[PDB]
């Protein structure tokens, strides 16, 4: 069967070189007519090609990283490379590699992916703050963290009706996202409702309870 | 610039 | 470099219905050898995008039909009939005639539910963020439909630019209905110099704006 497999580094600093490699099977780049091609997406954004490979050598490459990229192959050992030198922010993406032929010319088979970030932030635990207010809605906000993820969770779980937790997202390098929990107002504040906040990464967990606020 | 298309 | 541009972005749809998709690219993508090289790919959540249509109006084996592509010169179209919850996701076309490669922005295929206005909150910073020398405001509006709104801070009455950022939530498997934070982010400091915080949202629901609004030093 033809399968393409990427790994990478998982998380880089600016500057730093990213060395990307697809592994493949299924197929070989010795055969004529085959390629494989390199594709990127910016987290809840589009796509981006990068760089191409043929069996014969030939490479194609995406102006607009410059002289950043370089595409390689080991026919031997199934692989393709992609190295990206001086990497940055913008870099933070999944990375695909893809599969073109001559007599199938068009990216029918990519791999899962690997995915990227490229960040100077040092691990961060969560500041979290409670967010007081027929229904009631109350929430906590999960601020200055990295790196992803946070967990948040409404009574220890058992309050999981009701609950908006959103997308996080960066300020200054670090993330931040906000929970939000509605309930009847008859169940608050005459019954105690909690938001239970775990960073794994930076080994911890809070619970902060929801007061009434007087403004 | 064209791509290759053989 | 060839410019893809789809419309539109965002395409709500009912069940069963057809979903068409408009690809244009800025310049010719006829290649040399006769093929015009424009491909269809769905990027359904948490996967790899899939090939659908490849040189204009070719089916890849085992796409349903209810999937096809046309187009002339340079306008494309994909079209989706009968389209089925599995069909939700990012469709992308792409031109491989020219180099760079380029795919359009894509056009998320998302449901259709009925209105409804956002439930607006706002919290002012906690008194525990406050020792800390921050000040963040929070506006949840939650649980609305459809998609487009627009939301205002305001304070002492005045618009407030700088320092907000806005998240949403996918939209709700259950409702069809979208949710989004609205953060402003203060120093302590500059929290000090206004009393009044508002929350303004504009939603096709009411011809009058939502507000909510809280006064600091009633806190």
């Amino acid at each position: 069967q033809v399968t393409l497999k990427e790994s990478g580094p998982g998380i880089l600093k600016p500057s730093q070189t990213l060395s990307l490699t697809c592994s493949f099977s299924g197929f070989s780049l010795s055969t004529s007519g085959m390629s494989v091609g390199w594709i990127r997406q910016p987290s809840g954004k589009g796509l981006e090609w990068l760089a191409h490979i043929w069996w014969d050598d030939d490479k194609y490459y995406n102006p607009s990283l410059k002289s950043r990229l370089t595409i390689s192959k080991d026919t031997s050992r199934n692989q393709v490379f992609l190295k990206i030198t001086s990497v940055d922010t913008a870099d933070t993406a999944t990375y695909y590699c893809a599969r073109r032929t001559t007599t199938a010319d068009y990216f029918a088979y990519w791999g899962q992916g690997t995915t990227l970030t490229v960040s100077s932030a040092k691990t961060t635990p969560p500041s979290v703050y409670p967010l007081a207010p027929s229904m009631v809605t109350l929430g906590c906000l999960v601020k200055g963290y990295f790196p992803e993820p946070v967990t948040v969770t409404w009574n220890s779980g058992s309050l999981s009706s009701g609950v908006h937790t959103f997308p996080a997202v960066l300020q200054s390098d670090l993330y931040t996202l906000s929970s939000s929990v509605t309930v009847p107002s008859s169940t608050w504040p005459s019954e105690t409702v909690t938001c239970n906040v775990a960073h794994p990464a930076s080994s911890t967990k809070v619970d902060k309870k929801i007061v009434p606020r007087d403004c | 610039a064209e791509f290759r298309h053989d | 470099d060839v410019l893809m541009t789809q419309t539109p972005l965002s395409l709500p749809v009912s069940l069963g219905d057809q979903a068409s998709i408009s690809c244009r690219s800025s310049q010719s993508i006829v290649h040399s050898n006769g093929n015009t090289y424009l491909e269809w790919y769905l990027q359904k959540p948490g996967q790899s995008p899939k090939l659908l249509i490849y040189k204009v109006s070719n089916r890849f084996s085992g796409v349903p039909d209810r999937f096809s592509g046309s187009g002339s010169g340079t306008d494309f179209t994909l079209k989706i009939s009968r389209v089925e919850a599995e069909d939700l996701g990012i469709y992308y076309c792409f031109q491989s005639s020219h180099v760079p490669l380029t795919f359009g922005a894509g056009t998320k295929l998302e449901l259709k539910g009925a209105d409804a206005a956002p439930t607006v909150s706002i919290f002012p910073p906690s008194s525990e963020q406050l020792t800390s020398g921050g000040a963040s405001v929070v506006c949840f509006l939650n649980n609305f439909y459809p998609k487009d709104i627009n939301v205002k801070w305001k304070i002492d009455g005045s618009e407030r630019q700088n320092g907000v950022l806005n998240s949403w939530t996918d939209q709700d498997s259950k409702d069809s209905t979208y949710s989004m934070s609205s953060t402003l982010t203060l120093t302590k400091d500059e929290y000090e110099r206004h009393n009044s915080y508002t929350c303004e949202a504009t939603h096709k629901t009411s011809t009058s704006p939502i507000v909510k609004s809280f006064n600091r030093n009633e806190c």
